[PDB]
This record gives structure tokens, C-alpha cells and sequence, in this order.
RNA sequence: AGAGGAGACAAGUCGUAACAUGGUAAGUGUACUGGAAAGUGCACUUGGACGAACC
RNA sequence: AAACUCCAGUUGACACAAAAUAGACUACGAAAGUGGCUUUAACAUAUCUGAACACACAAUAGCUAAGACCCAAACUGGGAUUAGAUACCCCACUAUGCUUAGCCCUAAACCUCAACAGUUAAAUCAACAAAACUGCUCGCCAGAACACUACGAGCCACAGCUUAAAACUCAAA
């Protein structure tokens, strides 16, 4: 872990400051939401196969039959791992632990800031 | 919806009910023996048991009726198979004992077959982007793909490019074009390849 | 409506050693069925729900 | 032996072969991925180019010249004329990180060019020129 | 100056070029190449550097410590021993 | 005394510069430029933010 | 779109420009500032404060004179956008950024937190911020706006910088 000794601009520190955090070091009780990662077009390469048998078949899916049966292939598979990554998100097993899981544990010993 | 969630749709297969239990594995002996306790909607009119029941035919002829009238839209369907059927016969009984062999009769694999053909592959969406909308193609499900089909086939026969002509006889005709890989509808999925292919460089846009 | 008795005598002590809870049931409730619990420990569905 | 993902070194003697040919002679596939345009160049080992192919020789026009596709299909064209000229194994040097830095290797694969190294040469500055300065969006 | 393919070079194994690319780009990421290059596109003001780099070491320092406090309590998260109390 | 400046009076006119990431973050010095707020270059400031474990 | 196609890609030769990673270090300097390498010289004061009446410095910008010029870039020109676009976006180029010799002496020059010595005891403490204080000294401040203004004076500065008012007005700021 980096240092934090004489990094901020406090009192009795003679140096210029090294940091200058917009936010409070401090950590909170909560951490960030599972972010979802943009989704990206899929198949592109298939597709590709596909169209260029067209191209050179004139447009003749009974040619082209083999390459349009892969990238239908593609296709439903595509659908089919993005409904089971949605499955797997709300089981959670890729990452350490949920983000509610990872709260409800932060919630149960917070950081204390503050003198009682 | 009257019915409540409780409430599930029903399954009308025979062969589904007169399976062997030796056969079934214990995943189908649970469902069987859950589906004891459940509740079950009534049977739809639309469908039932017989032998001759075609859901894709079905879901045609609901997709033609207009107004409520299922009398008429199942008029029109039993009359163009039968129009396809009649012009199969004629071409069979005029064509050489070579082509018999080739030629197709049954009403229903041309129709099947002709939906089949007419399926797109790949769709076009509108996608908004630095203010203007482009065409990105899509990859689309079967369920998508089946009804454009159907519709494009409704919508074509219902231009108003054919004069006085009846609705069996221009469905029919499509559907043996269609059958042929010809006609309206299959140089309409043509179109929409041909525009996919072209746009491909906009494929990147989409975020799904 | 069924209704709790006054919970405290003249002298006012409260009878249940457990009424400054302020669920003085429940939490009666919970605690037996807590011993029951480890007394087990110490000692190692379709027409009812 | 176990592989190794450090290149064999020239001037060390080395049993590793690609066509009965050492590391020194497989020609070179330099893939300038630039943030709009993909430009693949077939070199040989004695720096002779062989092949050029660049989304923009592709057809490809305007912002539609830096996409994965476009230099997918500059691969594809770079490694089938490459091909034609007799290369099958090649080194790869890629530099800048525009979207087609990883589609236009896939492109070589697809064009038939089997891809026995992967070098990253995007040149970077131990702070010499200024670049411009930085856009208000 | 110096010699070639020696430098962020990366063998490919039996024609593993996805796993190859994968492993050069996680090299450059952690030696903080493609970040360099992404702040190199467009000049950096000093002033705009000094800033950046404030945050990204405050930053450091809280991601750093939150996970230290997160695997530090991660024990905790077992079962219950006293439910119902 | 022709004029300039400030404040008040407060109109109408031309834009919307600032206050939210004010829709190009704001500001200081300085230089140039513009009907006008202002724009841009260079350095600096946070009296902005960067979402604050991994992803 | 404009622009360039004496263009782009590889290889080799190739600088009076700028100094990845180290740097998650917090050091040097009075401040401004200083983060490539080597060498030379070198970083005041054996109490503290103390000059706006002086002396010496002072980022960037800018002026003067002679050079360098890769790259960047005010201005300008072109393209685009827009109701307009004297801007944001794109392209080209100049002053300028660099070197040498003089000037200019300004910054949100702010860590807006003075130097030195000391305390954490309490009566801690408006709020926020970076806890509250004590002794000593210097500098500064005394409603807002007029006003980084006018006049006077000083300056290598001549559309400048420093010091810097007053009148009219308001019950606020
Ligand atoms: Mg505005
Ligand atoms: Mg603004
Ligand atoms: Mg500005
Ligand atoms: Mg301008
Ligand atoms: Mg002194
Ligand atoms: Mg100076
Ligand atoms: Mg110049
Ligand atoms: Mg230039
Ligand atoms: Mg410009
Ligand atoms: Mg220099
Ligand atoms: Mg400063
Ligand atoms: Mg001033
Ligand atoms: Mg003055
Ligand atoms: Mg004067």
C-alpha cells in the first residue's frame, strides 16, 4: 500500500502537497455496483463468412447453405451465453463475492471515522 | 387476463399421453405426476387434435383473417391449397414420366417449403448515432424469421398490383413461385440480403 | 380482539423477565425454541404447512 | 522440451523449424492499424514486399475504412495474394491500436497464413515530438 | 537501433493466436504500454498530467485499501453461529 | 463645451457567455481575434468530476 | 468534406526539438520551478523576526536582435456544422514554444493556511475545509460597488506594470 505520510497538504507538513483528493481518504462503508461490461456486436465473423459466399453466389442461400447454418449457429449461441451471463451474474461466482453480499459484510463492521 | 398465473397452457398431443411409462425418464415421470396438481387454461378453439392439424397453416390463417372473420380466412387458405393442390396435378398429368418423379403434389410440404425459402437470415434495425439513424444489420430469431416470411407473403398477395385476381389464386401462385425460389417475395429477402451486405461496415454499431 | 393482559403487578415489576424487550412473547418465543436447539445439539410437508 | 513464448534468438543455434526454415527467413506481416484505416504488408525475411492490402484498397470509404470488418477483409486480400506467392508461415508485427489491429490478424488466418509470432511495434515516444492538442467533445 | 522481434514478441503456440494476442496485450497492459500510447494520442498539459496522476494515486490507495479491508473480512462471511439469538 | 466612464432607471433589440459535466468544465496571467457576451494558443488553479475491491 | 497523391508501407542513413518505464518514490530549491546521461563548480547564517524606503530572483505569455525549426500552434485561409458560427470538429501554415544577448516583472505566483518556539492540557470546536491552540514578531484587513479604475509618482515597460482614490448609488454584499 502506498504511503500516506506527508502526501497531504496538512499542518506541519513543510513540503508542497503530493495528493490533492477531491474526496476524503476515507473508506466508506459500500462499494461500487457490478458494472456491466458494453456489450459488443457479436458474430461479426460469421456474418462476414456468410456475406461473402453471398457476394460470390449472387445472394444463393442454397450455395451459401453451410456458412448461413454457421452463423445461425453463432447467433443462438450468442443469445443463449448472454442470457446464461445474466444467469451467472445473479449467481455471482465469476467475482470474489456480490456487491450485496460485499455491503451487507462492510455494513456489519463499518469504519469508524469518528471518536465515541 | 382471466386466467390466473396458476393457470397453464394446455398440451394436446396424444402421442405425448399414450407414451410408454417404461420409456419415460424420471425428469418426464416428475413433470407428468407435477402436472396432477396444476391448473390447466381451456383448449383454444382455434386448435386441436386432429391428425390434420398444421400450426404453421394455423398462424397463416389468423394472419390473414381480417376482422375477426376466420370463416373467411380459413376459406381462403383451404382454397388456395386446394388451388395449389390443382395446379400440381395438372403440371404432373402434362409433364413427361421423368419429371413426374420431380414434380410435388402435396399441398402442404409447398407450402412449407415456400415459407421456408422466403425466411431472412439476417435483419435490418434502426439504430440512432451522432444524430442519424442507420440500417445495422441483425442477426434475428426463427420466430421473427417464420413471420416475416408469412407476412411478406400476406402483404405481397394483398398489393393492389394484381387486378381482380382472387386471393387463392394469387397466394398460390406465390407459393409455388416461392417454392421455385422465385417471385416478389423471394427477390424482397434478396433486397433485404443484398442491404444487410451492403451495410455490414455499420455491423460494429450494434451493442447486442 | 384478544387482547394482553396488564403485564406488570402493583408494585410494578413486570412479570416476564423478558418485558423490557418490548416483544416480550416473540422474543419468549425465540429463546425456547433457541434451547430446544442446543438441547439437541447436546444431546447428538404436503398436508402441513 | 516445454515451449517457450520468447523468440528464438538470432545467432543461437535452434531446433525450432517452420517449413524446414528458421525464424530469420519466415517472411513478415506488418499490420499498421491506424484509428481509421488497417494497412497489412507481406514483406520477405530479406525485406522484398510480396503483398499490400489496406481497407482503403478494399472498397472501403471514410469512417467505414476503420472498422474490424474492413480489416478483416484486408487480411483476407493480403494473405490470399501473399499465398499466391508462396507464403504460408509468417511473422507478424502489428503497430498502433486502431479497431483493426486484432480483426486483420484473424483475416490472415482466414486467408490461409498460419501466424507463428505476434510482435507489437506502435511506436512510442520516450517523449520526443508534441503530439496535438487535445479535442473539446 | 536496436534488434528486431525481440522486443513485445510474442511465440504463438500451435497456431493459438487468440491465446498469443490475449498474453501480448495483458503484457503491454501491465507494463502500461497501451495506456501510455492512449494518453500519447493527444498532448497531455501539465497542469491536466499532474492532475491525473493525483487521482489515479488516491485511487490506488483506496482501491488498495478496501480490498485490503474486504479480504481481511471475507472470514466473516461464514455461516451464522448464533442464529436465532 | 464635443465627448468618454461609473451607477441608477430599466425598456425594446441581437445572441446565450455563466450557474447541472450549463450542453466545449470554470477560472488566473498574457497574446491575438471577434457585433456582443466571448473564442483560441501557452502555463497554472480546483473555487469540477472521473462513478472510488476485482470485473 | 476539404487537403495530400514528389502519397502510403518496409528497410537504411538521420536533430540547436522533447526527455516512456523508474515514479506505488516525495527528494532539491527562497519562491518561481526542477524527474535522459556524464563531468566541473555548488546548494548562506553555531539564536529568532525583520525592508512596499533597497538589493537579487520570479512560470507562462510578450517585446527587441541574430540563428535553429522535427513537432505543436494564437492569427489567418480553406472544409464542415449551424438560423447565423467571427467558436466547438477537420486540414495547412505564421507569430510563438528552442538557442544566444538584453528587456518585460505579471499568474487561481494558491498548499488562497506568514516566520520562529511550544502544547495536546483542557473551557476542543459557529459551518465547511486540512483539529483546537499558546508565546513572539513582521506584513496585511476594516460594508458592497465604483475599482486589477482616474489622477499623481516610479519603471528599458509607450494598448504596460506597481502603488492607488474620490464623487454619484444600495441596504445590502
Ligand atoms: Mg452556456
Ligand atoms: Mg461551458
Ligand atoms: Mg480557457
Ligand atoms: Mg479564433
Ligand atoms: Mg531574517
Ligand atoms: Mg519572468
Ligand atoms: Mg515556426
Ligand atoms: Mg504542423
Ligand atoms: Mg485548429
Ligand atoms: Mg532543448
Ligand atoms: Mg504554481
Ligand atoms: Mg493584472
Ligand atoms: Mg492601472
Ligand atoms: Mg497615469
Amino acid at each position: 500500500t502506498p504511503s500516506l505520510r506527508g502526501r497531504l497538504a496538512r499542518f506541519g507538513n513543510p513540503r508542497k502537497p503530493v495528493l490533492k483528493p477531491n474526496k476524503p481518504l476515507i473508506l466508506a462503508n459500500r462499494v461500487g455496483e457490478r458494472r456491466r461490461e458494453k456489450g459488443e456486436a457479436t458474430c461479426i465473423t460469421e456474418m462476414s463468412v456468410m456475406m461473402a459466399c453471398w457476394k460470390q453466389n449472387e445472394f444463393r442461400d442454397d450455395a451459401c447453405r453451410k456458412e448461413i447454418q454457421g452463423f445461425l449457429d453463432c447467433a443462438a449461441r450468442a443469445q443463449e451465453a448472454r442470457k446464461m451471463r445474466s444467469i451467472q451474474e445473479t449467481l455471482g461466482e465469476s467475482g470474489s463475492l456480490l456487491p450485496n453480499k460485499l455491503n451487507k459484510l462492510l455494513q456489519r463492521f463499518p469504519n469508524k471515522p469518528y471518536l465515541s | 387476463s382471466r386466467y390466473s398465473p396458476e393457470f397453464k397452457d394446455p398440451l394436446i398431443d396424444k402421442e405425448y399421453y399414450r407414451k410408454p411409462v417404461e420409456e419415460l425418464t424420471e425428469e418426464e415421470k416428475y413433470v407428468r405426476e407435477l402436472k396432477k396438481t396444476q391448473l390447466i387454461k381451456a383448449a383454444p378453439a382455434g386448435k386441436t387434435s386432429s391428425v390434420f392439424e398444421d400450426p404453421v397453416i394455423s398462424k397463416f390463417t389468423n394472419m390473414m383473417m381480417i376482422g375477426g372473420n376466420k370463416v373467411l380466412a380459413r376459406s381462403l387458405m383451404i382454397q388456395t391449397l386446394e388451388a395449389v393442390k390443382r395446379k400440381q396435378f395438372e403440371k404432373y398429368h402434362a409433364a413427361s414420366a421423368e419429371e413426374q418423379a420431380t414434380i410435388e403434389r402435396n399441398p402442404y410440404t409447398i407450402f412449407h417449403q415456400a415459407l421456408k425459402n422466403c425466411e431472412p437470415m439476417i435483419g435490418l434495425v434502426p439504430i440512432l448515432k451522432g444524430g442519424r439513424f442507420y440500417q445495422v444489420p441483425v442477426p434475428l430469431p426463427d420466430r421473427r424469421r417464420r413471420f416475416l416470411a408469412m407476412k411478406w407473403m400476406i402483404t405481397e398477395c394483398r398489393d393492389k398490383k394484381h387486378q381482380r385476381t382472387l386471393m387463392p389464386e394469387k397466394l398460390s401462385h406465390k407459393l409455388l413461385e416461392a417454392f421455385h425460389n422465385q417471385g416478389p417475395v423471394i427477390k424482397r429477402k434478396h433486397d433485404l440480403h443484398k442491404m444487410a451486405e451492403a451495410n455490414r461496415a455499420l455491423a460494429h454499431y450494434r451493442w447486442w | 380482539p384478544r387482547q394482553r393482559a396488564i403485564q406488570w403487578g402493583e408494585d410494578g415489576r413486570p412479570f416476564h423477565y423478558l418485558f423490557y424487550t418490548g416483544k416480550q412473547s416473540y422474543y419468549s418465543l425465540m429463546h425456547d425454541v433457541y434451547g430446544m436447539l442446543l438441547n439437541l445439539e447436546k444431546h447428538q410437508v404436503i398436508g402441513s404447512r | 522440451t516445454k515451449f517457450s513464448i520468447y523468440p528464438p534468438i538470432p545467432g543461437e543455434e535452434s531446433s525450432l523449424r517452420w517449413a524446414g526454415k528458421k525464424f530469420e527467413e519466415i517472411p513478415i506481416a506488418h499490420i499498421k492499424a491506424s484509428h481509421n484505416n488497417t494497412q497489412i504488408q507481406v514483406v520477405s525475411a530479406s525485406n522484398e514486399p510480396l503483398a499490400f492490402a489496406s481497407c482503403g484498397t478494399e472498397g472501403f470509404r471514410n469512417a467505414k475504412k476503420g472498422t474490424g470488418i474492413a480489416a478483416q477483409t484486408a487480411g483476407i486480400a493480403a494473405a490470399a495474394r501473399a499465398k499466391q506467392k508462396g507464403v504460408i508461415h509468417i511473422r507478424v508485427v502489428v503497430k498502433g491500436l486502431g479497431p483493426g489491429r486484432l480483426s486483420a490478424m484473424h483475416g490472415l488466418i482466414m486467408g490461409g497464413l498460419e501466424v507463428i509470432s505476434i510482435t507489437d511495434n506502435t511506436p512510442i515516444p520516450h517523449n520526443g515530438c508534441r503530439p496535438r492538442k487535445a479535442r473539446k467533445l | 537501433k536496436h534488434l528486431k522481434f525481440i522486443a513485445r514478441t510474442v511465440m504463438v503456440q500451435e497456431g493459438n493466436v487468440e491465446s498469443a494476442y490475449r498474453t501480448l496485450n495483458r503484457i503491454l497492459t501491465m507494463d502500461g504500454l497501451i495506456e501510455d500510447i492512449k494518453h500519447r494520442r493527444y498532448y497531455e498539459k501539465p497542469c491536466r498530467r499532474r492532475q491525473r496522476e493525483s487521482y489515479e494515486r488516491c485511487r490506488r490507495i483506496y482501491n488498495m485499501e478496501m480490498a485490503r479491508k474486504i479480504n481481511f473480512l471475507m472470514r466473516k462471511n461464514r455461516a451464522d453461529p448464533w442464529q436465532g439469538c
